């Protein structure tokens, strides 16, 4: 039971780790999207000039 | 009692172990969440 219990702390851990890992890739994705739908508007603006 | 006792013990050892599945199998899952979107994370790159 003891050595059960330390490996499902460690596991609970991990686990509120990769969540953690989640949300943060996920506001990441945001601003990366954003740039990148700015980036392209403008790439077709540079299109519309050519 | 003893008896009581032992029965006891081995039905808290049983419950760890199912619990310790949970949190294996949801650390798993989340990870390979993560890897597919690494991999969406690559191709983005790309794609800028």
């Amino acid at each position: 039971i003891e050595d059960k219990s330390v490996e499902l702390e460690n596991l609970l851990n991990e686990i509120a780790r990769v969540k953690i890992d989640q949300l943060n890739t996920l506001s990441q994705i945001e601003v990366l999207e954003n740039k990148r739908r700015e980036v392209i508007k403008e790439r077709e603006e540079k299109e519309i000039t050519v | 009692y003893a008896e009581e006792k032992y029965r006891k013990n081995e039905k808290e050892k049983k419950e760890l172990e199912k619990e310790i599945r949970t949190q294996k199998e949801n650390l798993f899952k989340h990870t390979q969440e993560l890897f597919k979107h690494r991999e969406r994370e690559a191709n983005l790159y790309g794609e800028i």
